[PDB]
RNA sequence: UCGUUAAGAUGGAACGGAUUAAGAGAGAAAACAAGUAAAGAGGGGAAUAUUCUCUUCUUUAUUAAAAGAAACAUCAGUGAUUAAUUUAAUUUCAAUAAAGCAAUCCCCUGAAAUUGUUUUCACUUUCUCCCCGCACUAAUGUGGGGAAAACUGGCUUUAUUUCUUCAAUUAUUUUUUUUGCUGAGGAAUUUUAAAAUUAUUUGAAUUUUUCUUCUUAUAAUUUAAGUUGUUUCUAUACAGUACUUUCUUAACCCACUCGUCUUGAAACACGGACCAAGGAGUCUAGCAAAUGUGCAAGUGUAUAUGAUUCUUUAAACAUUUUACGCA
RNA sequence: CAUUUUUGGUAAGCAGAACUGGCGAUGAGGGAUGCUCCUAACGCUUGGAUAAGGUGCCUAAAUAUUCGCUCAUGAGAUCCCAUAAAAGGUGUUGGUUCAUAUGAACUAGCCCUGAAAAUGGAUGGCGCUAAAGCGGAUUACCGAUACCAAGCCAUAAAAAGAAGAAAAAAUUUUUUUUUAGAAUCUUUUUAUGAGUAGAAAAUCGUGGGGUUUGUGUUGAAGCGAAAUACGUGAGUUUUCGUGGA
RNA sequence: AGCCAGAAACCAUGCUGAUUAAACAAUACUAUCUUUUUUGUUUGCUAAUGUAAAAGAGAAAUUAUAUAUGUACCGGUACAUA
């Protein structure tokens, strides 16, 4: 015999190839494999690996926080591997260049009127090719609600951990266990 | 022990046996692997009903190819030998149990003007 | 100056430290040998698992005949690296070009006598994984020191006579 | 020609590469990648003037002399037809025992060598090798009991190469039978067959 | 479960496993022979009812060839064997044949007068001689007591090593006698490039060489760059007693009633006479995460209405510019 | 549960702990025999060489070599492990200390006495005394699912990938074979492979449905016996017989 | 070391069984039967095959073991012989 760590075989994490039946998803993932195999571009292979990720990884991006990132070298063209939706508290929009995976109709508009330019996946490859002045962007994700039920259990000491509830009221989790008058405190 | 033939090794011959199915009627011949608190087989027992493993397995290269070196295809129309025509070095055609021999006969004679074997040729004359 | 270790003792039955000591070495398979840089803290390891190891120093001819003749190396990429038998000079051209010691007569003067390389060659060899005695060993129950027959610890020079039956 | 790798000198024979196969993507490939056999070699002790053991065939046991090394690897082999009924045979080394008797330490025979040699030196390799034309004609007889037996017998006698091995192998024996005939001892120990009595121990005998 | 016949087995369990055997059945689809000709029987396709051409079955005979298995041989890889070998190193030795040297002497080794060193007397043989015991012994000799010598041993010289030696163990090397097993792969541009080797060719080197080294150029080759060749045989067969393979007994060796709860079951633990069929983690509600999918500050079209929607359709479709849920 | 440390208890295959390893859930080789001891942890094979242990026969290797000791009218013989003590011995073997080649005194090896139990009986058995005993030493050998080399399988990772003629046969010109680009895929490489409770993935099968393209009276399903059948395997496929939709 | 006498004990003797030895001998009478040669043993049946051991399967002194054996005289003696 011999004693190593798993007997020798190696435990990668994550993904291994996408779930997504969806053809298009399909078809973009074998393109991007194929650029970051051929290149050795880090843009591909990270395009390529976010691409691949799970429904709740990639987000929802809002123009406003884009615009907040291309602000400092607005001559460039931003990626986002998500979607991007459409916010009513930007007021205006100086005519980003943006790929995405998905817009929302709104915000296409947006972008359109604006004088702004929106591709799609294949279309960036097609036009950059290494990602050659480009700014990869994802948007808030620890951010989504679920998550805060998550960590350090929910009264235990100090922890910011939501519970769960039937509703919000006086009479729900709101006396014993979580005030100095009432027993220990949250 | 092992069964080599030309370019074709199989490892193991005598076709596994359920466990106990020698002294007792009602269990089946045909494998089931012992789950058992303490039984034999499922422990590994020396000389005693020696359990299928995947290591046995045909090589990679020569997974299922007949005695014959070509790879058996079964055919119960006409219609559905149009492709292995192109394969007829490599693949054979066996004549499906069902097919009636009127048309039987028929498949028989268009697969030897096309130049493929017939393993099951004599069939219900 | 050097030490060439071999393990003598099975997988089951060892003591964690004795266990994570062996690790630290490189000797996990039962007949593995190694080369090991003699300093005061290798040695005290070496001690902690003197009763499951013998071992010796080379002299030259042991040194080359089981270089060439068992030697295999670590071909591929970091931390993943995939057994190749040496074979000829590009392999071991590529990883010790920066240090220039390349060669394999070059890894031969490296190890025996112990270069200023010395670290990386080693770990770049695989550990060597030998064949039994011919004559078989006299006892893997005592120490060689013992009077009896036995075989465990310090072997000095003759660990050469030891590695020539059993290459 | 040869080639001479840490002092060995090995010689090398043009040999043909026949074996086919299929090969990894397209076509079909010769399988040889060689064309230059290494020559075989031999047990020290054999050359021309060795008596020998015959150990396999219907004559095992008779006592033959060796007589040409055929370039190939295979030797040829006189027992003298008209002394010990022996033919011109060919056979290899692994089936025949080599004894250390040599015809020519007999000093009325040491005269007669390079004649011998002569006989010897016309026949080679490619006359004892059979002819598809022959072995088709005696097949096709097969398809009473004493009749197939003398009709064998017949074909086999018919062919050239054996007529023209035959005819050698008469003149062999014309020229060595009266002179092997006079040392009445030798003769009888040709003429007598090797044995493996009780008393014998293979290995330990310095055969 | 039981009958008939046949075949086999049969010394206080029966079957079984792993490997072969002898029987008994089965089989040709890989387990030989493409084509060519002769002349029968069919079928087709094309050319512009008859020319051309493709064919399958039969027959006669008539050449291929391949395929596997053998046997030996060559490699390469991995072993086992029985012979060896280089210059070192380590207190090695021993003869040889001429000389010599000392006598309890000598190479040695004993026992004595912060460690050296020197000195005393102690230690050999004998097929020698002498004396007592005279044949006394286990002894073709002897017990005791004395001498003798250098034959024997030990040393010093001088040559000498195939007369006979020249060890042993490391060290570094270099071979060799038989020989066991293995042969994956198959390279449309890394089966090359280089290495090696051969026949030449140019310049150096040095152990100076008929395996001298390197490097200059050219051809070839394999030790490179995972086994190839010859000859048999199956067989001039058409399935046979050969060959494949099922079954069948054997034989060597092994082998405890399964399920099960149990720290621990082959158990003097429990459940199981047998067989056939049935026979056990589901569905709804509400919640969660995971993941998929659509839309995105919204989202769901509810109930319901509307339709030339009305077998299917008890579904699908549609919903004039702040209803409700959750967000 | 074992070593070691350890508390209670006269002790206990008893009760309770400490550290580690096991066993449980784990085969295989050895310990004759055995849940825990030793060796060693297991894909399928071929050859090699060993471990632990043995080498009189059962039983594969030595009636090996070499020096000792040992006779038993209930010898002795292998970790755990399958009992034996205090006390004796003019048994033999060595010592050691004293005295004048004997008397004394001690000492420790084997051996003897001490040594009694119920079915018959257990060095594993037969047996063994110039041991096959006990204590060494010396070799040589035999000996695993462990080890080395090689093949084959799966798993794991890694390299890495989105177009052209090769060979043979005939008799220079005709014929024969093949002629790859499926991305959860192809080529290749290297490592690795124990498993109850448990989790997962990949398969496979049964009743019905939509979709697709088929078998049926020159005989369907079913069934019985099979088969040079394919699959690691669940199974799949097929032959002959029955069968009548 | 060599020996001796000595117990309701031990073993015979004795006695019982002995398809406990799948044991065995002698004898009386009897059922085409015996020998040699040849060819073969490639409705259940009505010709018919098996080997645990062929390849030269070679070998009658007898007695010791810290001495034997012949032969000759009378276990003794002598002489040979392994």
């Amino acid at each position: 015999g011999i004693a190593l760590k798993n007997v020798g075989r190696i435990k990668k994490h994550g993904r291994k190839h996408l779930v997504s039946k969806n053809p298009y998803l399909r078809l973009l993932v074998k393109l991007y494999n194929f650029l970051a195999r051929r290149t050795n571009a880090n843009f591909n292979k990270i395009i390529a690996k976010r691409l691949i990720m799970p429904k709740r990884y990639r987000p929802p991006l809002s123009l406003s926080k884009l615009q907040y990132h291309m602000a400092n070298h607005p001559n460039d063209i931003a990626v986002v591997v998500g979607s991007i939706t459409d916010d009513k508290r930007l007021f205006s929009l100086k005519q980003l260049k943006v790929c995405a995976l998905r817009f929302t109709e709104t915000a296409r508009k947006r972008i359109e009127d604006a004088g702004g330019e929106c591709l799609t996946f294949d279309q960036l490859a097609l036009k950059y090719p290494t990602g050659k002045k480009c700014v990869l962007l994802r948007g808030p994700t620890k951010a989504r609600t679920a998550e805060k039920h998550f960590g350090k259990a929910p009264g235990k000491p100090k922890s910011k951990a939501r519970p769960y509830v039937r509703s919000k009221g006086r009479k729900f989790e709101k006396a014993r266990g979580r005030r100095k008058s009432r027993a220990y405190k949250k | 022990a092992v069964k080599k033939v030309g370019k074709i090794i199989k490892k193991r011959t005598k076709k596994f046996t359920r466990f106990q199915s020698n002294r007792f009627m009602r269990v089946k011949p045909a494998w089931r692997k012992p789950r058992g608190i303490d039984c034999r087989v499922r422990r590994r027992y020396k000389g005693t009903n020696l359990m299928p493993s995947i290591g046995y397995g045909s090589n990679k290269k020569t997974k299922f190819l007949l005695p014959n070196n070509k790879y058996k295809y079964v055919v119960k129309n006409v219609k559905e030998m149009e492709p292995l025509i192109m394969n007829h070095t490599k693949y054979c055609v066996q004549i499906a149990h069902n097919v009636s021999s009127k048309k039987r006969k028929q498949i028989i004679e268009r697969a030897k003007q096309m130049n493929v074997s017939v393993i099951n040729a004599k069939a219900r004359l | 100056k050097v030490v060439f270790v071999i393990r003598l003792k099975g997988v089951n039955k060892l003591p964690p430290k004795v266990r994570s000591v062996f690790r630290l070495l490189r000797l996990l398979q039962v007949h593995n040998g190694v080369f090991v840089k003699v300093n005061k803290a290798t040695k005290e390891m070496l001690k902690i698992v003197e009763p499951y190891v013998t071992y010796g120093y080379p002299t030259l001819s042991t040194v080359r005949k089981l270089l060439y003749k068992r030697g295999y190396v670590r071909v591929g990429k970091v931390r993943r690296y995939a057994r190749k038998k040496i074979q000829d000079n590009a392999d071991i051209s590529k990883h010790l070009g920066k240090y220039n010691v390349h060669g394999i007569e070059d890894m031969v003067y490296q190890l025996y006598t112990c270069g200023p390389v010395f670290k990386k060659v080693n770990n770049f060899l695989w550990a060597f994984k030998l064949k039994p005695p011919r004559k078989g060993f006299k006892a893997k129950r005592h120490a060689f020191n013992e009077p009896r027959p036995g075989d465990w610890g310090n072997r000095e020079a003759h660990i050469n006579e030891l590695i020539n039956r059993m290459i | 020609k040869h080639y001479n790798v840490k002092g060995k000198k090995k010689v090398l024979v043009p040999v043909n590469a026949k074996k086919t196969i299929n090969k990894k993507y397209f076509g079909r490939k010769v399988a040889s990648k060689k064309k230059y056999v290494v020559q075989r070699k031999l047990r020290k002790s054999i050359e021309v003037g060795k008596v020998a053991i015959i150990l396999t065939g219907k004559h095992m046991g008779k006592r033959c002399i060796i007589t040409k090394i055929l370039n190939s690897g295979l030797l040829a082999v006189v027992g003298p037809y008209e002394i010990n009924g022996v033919p011109l045979k060919r056979v290899d080394s692994r089936y025949l025992v080599v004894t250390s008797t040599n015809i020519f330490n007999f000093e009325n025979i040491a005269k007669l060598k390079d004649d011998f040699l002569n006989y010897a030196q016309d026949i080679d390799d490619d006359s004892f090798i059979k002819t598809l034309e022959i072995k088709k004609k005696q097949k096709k007889l097969l398809k009473f009991m004493n009749n197939v037996i003398d009709k064998i017998k017949e074909i086999r006698k018919e062919d050239p190469k054996v007529q023209k091995l035959e005819g050698i192998q008469k003149d062999i024996g014309s020229l060595l039978k009266p002179e092997i005939l006079k040392n009445k001892v030798f003769a009888h120990y040709l003429k007598s067959k090797f044995t493996l009595r009780n008393d014998m121990v293979l290995h330990k005998m310095k055969f």
